[PDB]
Formats: C-alpha cells, sequence, structure tokens
C-alpha cells in the first residue's frame, strides 16, 4: 500500500479503509450492475 | 493470398542459424559489467 | 487499492482461514493417550446412534 | 531530444491527445461497418441515405 | 472343506525365514547382522515368488473355511512383503547405529509380516483376531524398539492402550457376530446366518470399524498415528504407514463385504463420514507440522481418507482404485521414508526447516525426497497423479460428486505442505541453509547399509515416477484382484 | 512421412532430452554446455514442428490433423490422442517460436543452470502437449504438467517477493485444474459411454443445466489461467517477480492456454451454455481491458506494470470468443498470438533493463535511454507493438474484435453500443500507462544517483536479435493479416458455424 502511493501515484487517504472500501463497493457495484445489465438487456 | 508455408520454411533455416550464431555474440553478461546470476534478486 | 486490497484480501483470506483451522485442529491430538481412547468410544457411540436414524 | 523533459512531456501528451481523437475515429468507423458496411466513402455516402431514407 | 497347505508357502517361507534369522543372532550374535538382513531380503523375495504362480490358480480356499488364496489376497500379501522388503531395506545402518540388535528387530518385523500376510486372506474371526493381535503386538515392539529414547516408550504405551481398547472392541463386535449369526465363525457362513439389518448388527458392524479404523487411522481413531510417527524408529513407521495399513485395508475389504453384505449402506455411510474428515483433518493439520515425521503421519491420515474415496464407492472400479493406490503409496512412501532415513543418519534431525539447502550437498537426496513427496501431492508424471486419477474417475462414476470435490480440494491443500519440503530442499539459498546442511557430511556409501539404502532408494524412485505412465501391467494386475470381491 | 508420430515427437523430445541434462559434462560451472544443449533442443523441436506444418498440415481442412491415438490405458478410457487443429496450429508454432527464443534469452543465468534449463525443456515439453493433445484426462495432465516447473523457476529465480509469488501460483492453479478434471469427468460420464476423447465429447448432446454446471466449472478454471479480473490476482506476484525467459513463457504461452480451452471445450464442447454466458464473458472482458488498463498506469513497479497490460490484452480475446462471427473468433485467435509475440518482446525488454539498471521503480531510473540507445530503440518499438499500432500485429487483431463484434447481430444493439464504446476507451488508455512508463524510464534527463551505481551498458546483438526475432512476426502479421489467419479461418469456420445453431 506505502509502495503505490509514491511518485505520480501520490494521494493521501488513498490506502484508508473508508476510502479502499467506497472504491470497492463503487467498482465491483459497476462490475455487478454490468453483469446483471448485460444478462438482462443483451439477449443471448 | 499468398501461403505462408513456403515463407515460414525459407525463414525458420535462417531462423536457426542466426540462434546459433547470435548465441555466440553476447558482450554484456560474460563480462565483469554484469553483477548478477541471471536471478532478478 | 480496490485490487491489492479487496481482491487479495479474498484470496490471502481464503489461504489463510486453511491455516487457522489446523493451527488450532491440531489442538484436538493433545498429547493423552486416554483422551484419544475416550474420542475412539465417543466415535462408537456416535456412529451407532447415527447408523440407526 | 529525448534528454529533455518537455519534449518528452509534449510527445506524450500529442500522442495521447490524437488518440482521443482516435478513440471516436475507431467508434464511427466499426459503427460506420456496422450500419453500412462498405468500408468506402462513396459507399456510405449513399447507402446511408439509403438507409435514413426507410425506417 | 479340505486343508490345502501349498496355499500358506510364501507366509510358511517366511516364518521358515523368521526362524533362521533368529538362529542365526543366537548362534552367532552381533556379527549375525553382516547377512541376515540379504537372507531376510531373500526370504520376502522367495515369498513374492511364491505367490507368482498361486497368481494363476483359482480361488481355492485353503484351510477348513480359515483362508482364501484368490488374487486379492494375494495382491495384499505381496503388497506387505514389499512393504516389509523396503522397511528391511531402509533398517540395516538405522537399527544398528542405535546401538540394537538387528536381528531380533528383524524377526518382530517379520511377524509382523506374516500377521498382515494372514489378515489379507483370512475367513475365520478368531483367525482374524490372531492375526490382528500377531500384528498389533509386533507393532507395539516395534514401536518402542529404541528404548533409551523417552519418545519411543512413550509411543509404544500409548500406541498399545489405543491398540489394546480398539482390539478389545473388535473382539466384542466378532462375540457378537459369532452370536447373531448362530454360532459360525467364517465370515460366508454369517453372511448367510444373518441377511437384515437389526440392532446389534449395527452395533458388532461399528465395533469392528472402530478396530479396523484404527488401522486404517481413520479421523476419530486416528490419534496414535501422529505420536507414533514422532516417537517410533523411521522404518517402523514406514511399515506402519505401508503394510499396516494395507493389512487394515485387506481387513477392510475381506470383512465388509464378507462379513457385512446387507448393512451395505450402513458402513459406506460410515466410512463416507471417515473418508471426508479424514480428508479434512489429514491434509489441514500437515500444513503446521514441523517434523518430517509428524507430518508424513498427518499426509498418511489423509492419503487413508483418499482411499476411502474408493473403497466407500462400492464398485469393481472403486476397489481397483483403492488397490492402484495402495500399490502406488507403497512405492511413493517407502520412497519418502527412505529420504527421511537417509538424511536423518547424516543429519541427526528431522525438522523440515533443517533440510534447508540440501540441493548442492546430497543431490541424489533431494531428487529422491522430490519426486516421491511430489508423487504423494499428485504432480503428473509420478505415480499418484494417476493413483488419484483412478480414485476420482472410480467415484465420478458411481455418483460420488461431493468425495472427489472434497479430495481434489485436499489435494490442493496437500501440495502445499508438500512443497514446502521441496521448497526447503531445492529452493532455499545458499546463505539461508541450516546448521544441519553447513555441517552435513561427505556422502559415502560404504559404511554398512548405506548401499542398501541407495538401492531402496532408487528403486523407490524409479517406481513413483516411472509407473504412473507404465501403469496398464499395474491397472491389469489390480483388476482382476478385484473379481474375487463380492458383488463388486 | 505423413504416418511418423509428428506430435508425440514434438512433445516428448524436449522432455526425453531434458532427462539428458544431469550427464553433459560442465566443469566450469556457470552452465554453457547446459545452454547451448537447451538452445540446440529448442532449435531442433521448432524445426520439426515447421516441419511438420509445412507438410503434413493442410489449411484447407477444419477437422484435426496430424492425428495420433494411441492406447495408453484402456481400463479408463486414457488414450495418448494427439492433433494438430486450426485453434492448436498457430499456438504450437508460438509455443516452440517463443520458447526457443525464451531459452536463447535465458543465457544469463548462472545460478542453477541445469536445473533450469531443465525446467524450460519440460516445459517445452508439455506447453505443446497442452495445445495438441486430444484426451481430456491427458489434457488435466498436460494442465497440470506446468504447476512444478513454473514453481521453481518463480521461487529460485527472479523477484524479493518470490515465494509468496510461487506459493499463490501453484495452489490457485491447483485449485483450479480441479475444476478442469471435475468438468472433463463430468462430461465424459454423461450418457452411456465413457469415451474421453474430445471430438466425441464435442460430438455428444448434453443437457441445458448440465451445461450450465461444466460452463461454470470450466469458467472457473479457465478464467484463473486467462485472466478473468474477478480471479487475476495471482498474475501480478506471479508474472512481476519472474525472470525475463520465465515471464516470456509465462505471459507469452501459458495465458493462450485457457484461451484456446475457450474455444476447445467451451464453445466447441458446450453452445448452448455459451449462448447463456458470452454477455457475461463479453463484460468480464471488457472489465479485463479497462481495469487493467487502469492498474497498469497505477503501478509504479515495472514488471507488475507488464503484467497488468498482459491481463489488459486478453480482454479482447474474450470478446472475441464471446461474439458469435467469423472475424470475432478470428480476431481473438490473432490477438492470442500477436500478444505472445507483443507480450514477450515487452517482458525480455523489461528484464534487460532490469539487468542493466538493477530496479524496477519508475521513480528512480531516470534519463536511462541516453546509455542504453538500443535498448530505449526496442522498448519504444515494442510498447507501440502492443499500443495497437497498425503495420504491426496488436491492431489488426483489436480491430477484428471491434467489427466482429459490432456487426454480431446475436447481441441487442445498445448493448453492442455500450460495450464497443467501453472496449475502446482502453484505446485511450494503454498509451496513457505505456507512454508515461516510457517517458519516465527512459526521457528526461540522466539520473546520476543511478548511473554512479550501476553500469548502463547499451544491448548486447543477441538481445537485438531476439526483439529483431519477435518484431518480424509482428510487423509481418499486422501488414498481412492471412499469413495467419489461412492457418485458422477454417476450423473457426467450423466451430462459429456450430456455434451459431443455439442462438434464436
Ligand atoms: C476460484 C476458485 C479457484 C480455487 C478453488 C480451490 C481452492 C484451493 C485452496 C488451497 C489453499 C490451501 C493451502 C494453504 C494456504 C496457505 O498455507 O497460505 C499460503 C499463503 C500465505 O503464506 C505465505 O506463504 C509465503 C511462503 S510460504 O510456504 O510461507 O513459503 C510467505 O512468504 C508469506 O509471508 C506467507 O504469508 O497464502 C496464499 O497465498 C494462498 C493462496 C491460495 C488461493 C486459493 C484460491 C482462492 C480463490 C479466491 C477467489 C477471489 C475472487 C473474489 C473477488 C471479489
Ligand atoms: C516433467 C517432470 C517435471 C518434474 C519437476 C520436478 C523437479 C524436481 C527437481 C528436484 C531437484 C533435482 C535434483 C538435482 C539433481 O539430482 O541433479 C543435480 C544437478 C545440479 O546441477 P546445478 O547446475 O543446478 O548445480 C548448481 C548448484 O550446485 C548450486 O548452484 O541438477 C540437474 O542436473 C537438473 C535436475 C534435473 C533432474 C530432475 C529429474 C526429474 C525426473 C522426473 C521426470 C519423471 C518423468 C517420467
Ligand atoms: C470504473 C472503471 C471501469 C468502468 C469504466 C467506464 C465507466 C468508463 C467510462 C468512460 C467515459 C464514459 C468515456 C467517455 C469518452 C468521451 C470522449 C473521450 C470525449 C469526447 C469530447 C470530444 C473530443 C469533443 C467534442 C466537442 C464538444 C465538447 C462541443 C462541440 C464540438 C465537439 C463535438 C468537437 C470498469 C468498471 C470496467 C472497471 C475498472 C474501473
Ligand atoms: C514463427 C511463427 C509463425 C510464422 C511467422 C512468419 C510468417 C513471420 C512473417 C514475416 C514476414 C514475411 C516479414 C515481413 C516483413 C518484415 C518486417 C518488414 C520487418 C521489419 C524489421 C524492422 C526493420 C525493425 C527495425 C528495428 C528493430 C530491430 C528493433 C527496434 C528498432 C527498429 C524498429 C528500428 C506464425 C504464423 C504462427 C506466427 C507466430 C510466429
Ligand atoms: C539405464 C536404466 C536405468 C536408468 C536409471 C536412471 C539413472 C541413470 C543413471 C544415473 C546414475 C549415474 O550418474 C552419474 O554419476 C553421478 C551421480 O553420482 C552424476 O555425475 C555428476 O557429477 C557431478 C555432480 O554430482 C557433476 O559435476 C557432473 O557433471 C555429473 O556427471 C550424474 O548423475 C552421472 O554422471
Amino acid at each position: 500500500a506505502t509502495d503505490f502511493n509514491r511518485g505520480i501515484m501520490k494521494f493521501d487517504g488513498a490506502d484508508s479503509p473508508a476510502m479502499i472500501a467506497i472504491s470497492a463497493v463503487l467498482i465491483l457495484g459497476f462490475i455487478a450492475a454490468l453483469i446483471w445489465w448485460a444478462l438482462h438487456t443483451a439477449y443471448a | 493470398v499468398i501461403s505462408v508455408k513456403p515463407i515460414l520454411l525459407a525463414m525458420t533455416p535462417v531462423f536457426i542459424l542466426l540462434c546459433l550464431f547470435f548465441g555466440t555474440r553476447n558482450g554484456f553478461y560474460d563480462t565483469d559489467q554484469y553483477h548478477g546470476n541471471g536471478s532478478a534478486h | 487499492e480496490v485490487d491489492y486490497n479487496v481482491v487479495d484480501g479474498v484470496v490471502n483470506l481464503t489461504g489463510f482461514v486453511t491455516m487457522v483451522t489446523g493451527e488450532g485442529l491440531k489442538y484436538l491430538q493433545n498429547g493423552r493417550a486416554q483422551f484419544y481412547a475416550l474420542i475412539v468410544l465417543l466415535a462408537v457411540l456416535g456412529f451407532v446412534i447415527f447408523s440407526v436414524q | 531530444w529525448y534528454d529533455r523533459k518537455s519534449a518528452a512531456e509534449a510527445a506524450q501528451k500529442a500522442f495521447v491527445t490524437n488518440r482521443v481523437g482516435d478513440f471516436g475515429l475507431l467508434l464511427g468507423m466499426v459503427g460506420l461497418f456496422w450500419a453500412t458496411g462498405t468500408f468506402d466513402f462513396a459507399g456510405m455516402g449513399d447507402r446511408l441515405t439509403e438507409l435514413v431514407n426507410t425506417g | 472343506g479340505q486343508l490345502n497347505a501349498g496355499t500358506i508357502l510364501p507366509e510358511t517361507i517366511l516364518i521358515v525365514t523368521l526362524l533362521v534369522v533368529l538362529l542365526a543372532d543366537l548362534i552367532q550374535g552381533r556379527q549375525a547382522d553382516r547377512w541376515t538382513p540379504y537372507f531376510a531380503i531373500v526370504g520376502l523375495g522367495g515369498a513374492i515368488a511364491t505367490m507368482i504362480p498361486l497368481w494363476t490358480q483359482p480361488a481355492t480356499i485353503s484351510f477348513f473355511g480359515s483362508f482364501i488364496s484368490d488374487h486379492l489376497s494375494l495382491f495384499f500379501r505381496g503388497l506387505i512383503a514389499l512393504s516389509a522388503l523396503g522397511t528391511i531395506l531402509m533398517s540395516i545402518r538405522y537399527v544398528e547405529q542405535t546401538g540394537s540388535s538387528l536381528g531380533e528387530f528383524m524377526t518382530i518385523l517379520l511377524t509382523a509380516t506374516v500377521g498382515g500376510m494372514f489378515i489379507a486372506g483370512a475367513q475365520e474371526l478368531v483367525f482374524i483376531f490372531v492375526a490382528l493381535e500377531t500384528l498389533s503386538i509386533a507393532s507395539y515392539l516395534l514401536t518402542g524398539y529404541t528404548k533409551r529414547d523417552s519418545r519411543s516408550n512413550e509411543a509404544a504405551l500409548k500406541y498399545l492402550l489405543i491398540g489394546a481398547a480398539s482390539s478389545a472392541i473388535f473382539l466384542y463386535g466378532s462375540s457378537l457376530l459369532y452370536g447373531l449369526s448362530g454360532g459360525h465363525t467364517q465370515l460366508p457362513a454369517i453372511a448367510q446366518a444373518l441377511s437384515s439389518e437389526s440392532l446389534g448388527l449395527v452395533v458388532a458392524l461399528v465395533f469392528v470399524i472402530a478396530g479396523i479404523s484404527f488401522k486404517i487411522s481413520a479421523v476419530p481413531f486416528h490419534q496414535w498415528t501422529p505420536d507414533v510417527y514422532e516417537g517410533a524408529p523411521t522404518p517402523v513407521v514406514a511399515f506402519l504407514s505401508v503394510g499396516s495399513k494395507a493389512a487394515g485395508f485387506a481387513l477392510a475389504i475381506r470383512f465388509l463385504t464378507l462379513a457385512f453384505p446387507s448393512v451395505t449402506d450402513q458402513w459406506q455411510l460410515i466410512f463416507t463420514v471417515l473418508a471426508i474428515l479424514s480428508m479434512i483433518l489429514g491434509n489441514v493439520v500437515a500444513l503446521a507440522q514441523t517434523s518430517m515425521k509428524r507430518m508424513l503421519a498427518y499426509s498418511s491420515i489423509g492419503q487413508a481418507g483418499f482411499v476411502m474415496i474408493g473403497f466407500v464407492v462400492g464398485t469393481e472400479a472403486g476397489y481397483a482404485s483403492m488397490l492402484f493406490y495402495l500399490l502406488v503409496y507403497l512405492f511413493m512412501n517407502l520412497g519418502a521414508f527412505t529420504c527421511v532415513i537417509l538424511f536423518s543418519l547424516r543429519t541427526g534431525t528431522d525438522q523440515i526447516s533443517e533440510y534447508a539447502g540440501l540441493y548442492q550437498k546430497d543431490p541424489l537426496l533431494t531428487l529422491g525426497l522430490s519426486l516421491c513427496l511430489l508423487s504423494l501431492g499428485g504432480i503428473p508424471p509420478l505415480a499418484g497423479f494417476f493413483g488419484k486419477i483412478y480414485l476420482f474417475w472410480a467415484g465420478w462414476q458411481a455418483g460420488a460428486y461431493g468425495l472427489v470435490l472434497l479430495g481434489l480440494l485436499t489435494s490442493v491443500i496437500s501440495i502445499y505442505y508438500y512443497i514446502r519440503v521441496v521448497k526447503m530442499m531445492v529452493v532455499k539459498e545458499p546463505q539461508e541453509m541450516s546448521e544441519a546442511v553447513r555441517n552435513y557430511p561427505e556422502v559415502s556409501w560404504s559404511s554398512f547399509g548405506l548401499r542398501p539404502l541407495q538401492v531402496g532408494l532408487v528403486m523407490t524412485v524409479i517406481a513413483t515416477s516411472l509407473a504412473g505412465i507404465l501403469a496398464n501391467p499395474l491397472f491389469n494386475l489390480v483388476n482382476t484382484a478385484v473379481w474375487d470381491v463380492p458383488q463388486l | 512421412m505423413s504416418t511418423f508420430p509428428w506430435l508425440t515427437t514434438i512433445i516428448l523430445f524436449p522432455i526425453v532430452a531434458a532427462l539428458a541434462i544431469p550427464f553433459i559434462p560442465d566443469p566450469t560451472g556457470k552452465g554453457r554446455p547446459i545452454r547451448w544443449y537447451a538452445l540446440a533442443v529448442g532449435l531442433i523441436d521448432f524445426a520439426l514442428i515447421v516441419y511438420a506444418f509445412t507438410n503434413f498440415y493442410d489449411l484447407n481442412t477444419p477437422g484435426m490433423q496430424l492425428w495420433e491415438s494411441y492406447d495408453w490405458i484402456p481400463e479408463i478410457g486414457l488414450r495418448w490422442s494427439v492433433g494438430a487443429d486450426g485453434l492448436s496450429m498457430p499456438l504450437i508454432l508460438l509455443t516452440g517460436f517463443i520458447t526457443t527464443l525464451a531459452i536463447l534469452a535465458a543465457w544469463p543465468v548462472t545460478l542453477k543452470p541445469r536445473l533450469f534449463y531443465f525446467l524450460m525443456l519440460a516445459m517445452y515439453g508439455g506447453q505443446i502437449a497442452v495445445f495438441a493433445v486430444q484426451d481430456m484426462l491427458v489434457f488435466f495432465l498436460a494442465w497440470e504438467l506446468e504447476l512444478i516447473p513454473v514453481y521453481l523457476l518463480l521461487a529460485i529465480w527472479g523477484g524479493h517477493k518470490r515465494q509468496y509469488a510461487a506459493t499463490k501460483f501453484i495452489l490457485y492453479t491447483a485449485g483450479s485444474s480441479l475444476f478442469i478434471l471435475v468438468a472433463g469427468l463430468a462430461m465424459a460420464f454423461y450418457g452411456d459411454t465413457v469415451s474421453f476423447d474430445m471430438q466425441t465429447l464435442a460430438a455428444k448432446d448434453y443437457a441445458l443445466g448440465f451445461q450450465l454446471l461444466v460452463y461454470a466449472g470450466f469458467l472457473v478454471a479457465y478464467g484463473v489461467k486467462l485472466p478473468i479480473v474477478p480471479l487475476h490476482t495471482w498474475l501480478p506476484d506471479a508474472h512481476g517477480e519472474a525472470t525475463a525467459p520465465v515471464h516470456m513463457l509465462l505471459a507469452g504461452i501459458l495465458l493462450k492456454m485457457g484461451g484456446y480451452a475457450l474455444i476447445r471445450m467451451n464453445v466447441d464442447m458446450l453452445p448452448a451454455a455459451h449462448a447463456k454466458f458470452a454477455p457475461v464473458l463479453v463484460i468480464l472482458g471488457v472489465v479485463n481491458i479497462i481495469y487493467a488498463a487502469l492498474t497498469s498506469y497505477a503501478q509504479r513497479n515495472l514488471k507488475r506494470k507488464i503484467a497488468y497490460s498482459s491481463i489488459s490484452h486478453i480482454g479482447f480475446v474474450l470478446i472475441g470468443i464471446a461474439s458469435f462471427t467469423n472475424l470475432g473468433m478470428s480476431g481473438a485467435v490473432l490477438q492470442m498470438v500477436s500478444h505472445g509475440l507483443i507480450g514477450a518482446s515487452l517482458f525480455f525488454l523489461v528484464g534487460a533493463t532490469y539487468d542493466r539498471t538493477h530496479t524496477l521503480i519508475l521513480e528512480e531510473m531516470g534519463g536511462v535511454g541516453q546509455k542504453m540507445k538500443k535498448i530505449f530503440a526496442m522498448f519504444t518499438a515494442c510498447s507501440l507493438a502492443s499500443l495497437a499500432l497498425p503495420g504491426m500485429s496488436g491492431f489488426v487483431a483489436e480491430l477484428m474484435v471491434f467489427i466482429g463484434f459490432a456487426t454480431s447481430d446475436a447481441y441487442s444493439l445498445p448493448f453492442r453500443v455500450i460495450v464497443v464504446f467501453l472496449a475502446a476507451v482502453g484505446v485511450i488508455l494503454t498509451p496513457i500507462y505505456l507512454l508515461s512508463m516510457l517517458r519516465e524510464i527512459f526521457y528526461g534527463p540522466e539520473n546520476k544517483e543511478l548511473v554512479e551505481h550501476e553500469a548502463l551498458v547499451d544491448a548486447e546483438p543477441r538481445e537485438v536479435f531476439i526483439i529483431a526475432c519477435l518484431l518480424v512476426p509482428i510487423i509481418g502479421i499486422g501488414l498481412y493479416p492471412k499469413l495467419l489467419t489461412q492457418i485458422y479461418d477454417a476450423t473457426t469456420g467450423q466451430v462459429i458455424a456450430r456455434a451459431r445453431e443455439v442462438l434464436p
């Protein structure tokens, strides 16, 4: 986590558990939304 | 449409002979400039 | 951060909760022979009870 | 002149900023082969008219 | 019936070999230890060589309803004799190095071998008991043979406790089978005299299953195995993990298919529970063992669960998968214990951490223990991959999906603690090697018994690597030993 | 020859030759006769591969060619059934080519050279065994054949977090080949035959519900091997801590099995479940592309950045599999060959610049391109090949995947719109990371804190030869794609016509 916070990717509070949790639910919820949408919108 | 087989059959002995030649053409790892053993640690 | 924490947390947690059940399942074998024969006789009783309904 | 830093950032910015348009050139190219199906300027000039005048 | 004493000629040759080894060490003493290991090897080879004319015979029930000389008992007799042959090839330098006598050791070991080989075909309840306690008492005496060690004395005491309790439970089951069938002691007569499940037949079944699963080391009866394999001499625990377990499985196939072909769903549910929880607790507690002998004990419990997968299916291919896995498990486990012997003879240690950096010192030992432990893990070109392939092929055939899935999952778990030992021997740096490998002796196969050690190691490694791809004669040899099992 | 056992020789000759590795005399200890023997065995096996291809492989036959079927164990249906299809022969040729180049690129190793070249030849015979065999149990055997070789190539050579990487790799890949064996046993015990041959298992008629379960098991087993982003985290550890030849044949070939077998036993075997799961595969390929491009951008390590780029470039393979057109499948096979070449060139160059600069962090290694000019030139060329640049083989496969997916009338119109919109933001995202790392690693003024400690020597002629041998088929296929497509356009034309019989 500290090895990712160096140089260009350097943001305060990026490896915090609250930010990791909200980014996790955002990313993986868009994954699950895209998968459910593909199973529903696309036919075959 | 041209075939891949004469191209491949004409390029593979060149590939084999140039592999056997360019094995003998190294000049960094066999010298003292390289401080290692091939492993990346 | 999501990739290194959450998905690798599921992977390392799968590898971790299979390590603490055997660092905590080895205490079932505790060095006492009379406890071992007690486990043998409890097994006899439990297998008779479960083999008849 | 890769020894300069401003030339480096300018070259990367030029490739990525042209690629922001190549995204979209590729999108319209793929979508015009999807709609028309010619990959030809005069082909999707008038087959687009045959399409859009119909339903 | 009619007495057929030509059947017992393997065990007769081995009893005569026992008597010659004992009389030679009484006549000549410790200087009889220079040739009597090779005589015991020739006697075991003669027993296996006399099993070859018996393989081309009918079923020929030998004594007055007391012995079956079919291909299943011949396979198991050859398996127990090969286990003792590898054990004698391992215990020449190890027993002499402890200051103990080798001839008395070899006679107790050959008594355990004739007990197992008499278990392998046995119809009388009393012959089952007498052969089972010949094997049991010889195993208790072999367990605490190094009696100056506190761990061997403790292992022998807590092995005799658990074994005597399991023997008396087995005997209560055998007495209940004698009473329930009227007055019969032969297993087909018991099968004919009772043919329906009842309270009392289930009791005798579970009592006998406890006495058998003591030898199998199934999971509620496994608890003697880590202490015994940590405490006893290492060739003794090699024999206990191969030949004693093969004798227990011979007893299970001989008993549950002959004496109980009526409660087959009940003991199949029992052995399903035994297999499931044996695979689980055998493959996840070996992750935390830091000694090689204790890790091999828990791995042996896991392998017993893998064999019970094929035992619990109840088809011809399931019994064949069990037989083939016991056959290849002989090779891989005798090779692993041969490497444990050869490392403890040169370093005097047993911890897995002390194996670190062995690649440049002893390359043959790392090749041997790597090939045998990866064959135990299920790595493709070796024998245990094909054994597990047959064990899961027969087990997906008769719908046992959960057992095959659990066996594959616990084999994946098994890969970790085998590859930890392979990582210690092969992966670890020269600057990260251990204190036992820094002070490693010169590799010399000429002291007293290190050349039989190297011969047994080379033979078991060539077997456990080459005989996975050459398994079709082994498949043919195994699948004719299954036609002598009732109901197939 | 045509009666000679060709693919059996191709598989078994590197293994049999690797068994003669400890008997090679080597007094100096550095392992030069061993590397020359391994290079000779690799070149001889590649010559036999191309001889069997140019003589006994017919480009207009959709069925199996170079067919051998020997009887291994008749009790369980175990047969040594090998064969060369259109899905197999470009990957067999690519395996021979990349493994010979990786053996040649493996030349700086002096740690344990006998064991190293034994494992590389035991992977050479065993990689082709995955693409070649037509038996499902031998497929599981050859699939698990790379458990211990890649473990020991990971754990002895390369990386500081190499032991955790090798441990996670071997446990993860073993737990997925679990599902390989489960699905093969399930679909071979279906009906009243126990034929384990892959053609006969494709010829069966499985009901839906069984097909969905076997597809779920195969999908777990291949979404581990092919990097699918929920199941991909073995790869950045196992590829960011590997030496350059091991990484070359580790993401040039081993990612392509599992992606070869996504066609062989998920599309060609279970089409009724492929028609149900293909929107999920399309979305997972899109998420592969975008997710792994973003994690390539955020990586400050070099090897993990290129590993994540290798995850990103197989999303187009997934989209081309789950698109039901001939051009989509053809672009998927073209991507699994082109990314093999392009990626192996990138991993070799990353290993070369790490052997020179002794660091992987982009915050170090400043103006490195002033001192290694040939590594800068080759790295820029192969990075441009990764950006789907036309005239090189990375663009043609991606364009064919885009066109073959968007013209696939099996899907709805907003689905195709949203997917080809989202699959095209990787067209932006790949120059972002792959030129920021070029700008940060080679461009700018010279990092004098680095050049004081390390000798920044330029490329050997052998390294320039390896990158030129990788870049000749890349440019030669990107300029004329029918050099490669003509190898597999028949068989894929057999596959899609077999898979379009389920769609409404
Ligand atoms: C998708 C299904 C595919 C698989 C199905 C079957 C599962 C197989 C289970 C096998 C695991 C049991 C072996 C014991 C593990 C162990 O000991 O720990 C070993 C190390 C920890 O020790 C580490 O080990 C290193 C070395 S070592 O031996 O101590 O050498 C050491 O350096 C390090 O410090 C130490 O922490 O942990 C691991 O790396 C285990 C990784 C194995 C992962 C199993 C599959 C996980 C699937 C997750 C899917 C995620 C998707 C969800 C996303 C939203
Ligand atoms: C999260 C992430 C992802 C997702 C993604 C998505 C969400 C993306 C989107 C993106 C976006 C959505 C894209 C967009 C694009 C757009 C473009 C890029 C722009 C353009 C503009 C132009 C260029 C201009 C125009 C102009 C105007 C302004 C005015 C008038 C004139 C003109 C027209 C010229 C996933 C899940 C996979 C996973 C990982 C993470
Ligand atoms: C093996 C194999 C096979 C085959 C291939 C072949 C067929 C190839 C072709 C080829 C062609 C027939 C060729 C054409 C053309 C060529 C080009 C034209 C080249 C170019 C080169 C350049 C000149 C380069 C340069 C340099 C480099 C070296 C590095 C960097 C820098 C620079 C860029 C400067 C296949 C199919 C399976 C695929 C894969 C592989
Ligand atoms: C033929 C049918 C039976 C097949 C049996 C399979 C094993 C084949 C024979 C292997 C035994 C001969 O082994 C031979 O001697 C030793 C083993 O001490 C090793 O010899 C080795 O010595 C040292 C390392 O120890 C090296 O520096 C040397 O280059 C190498 O020759 C080799 O392995 C081989 O040279």
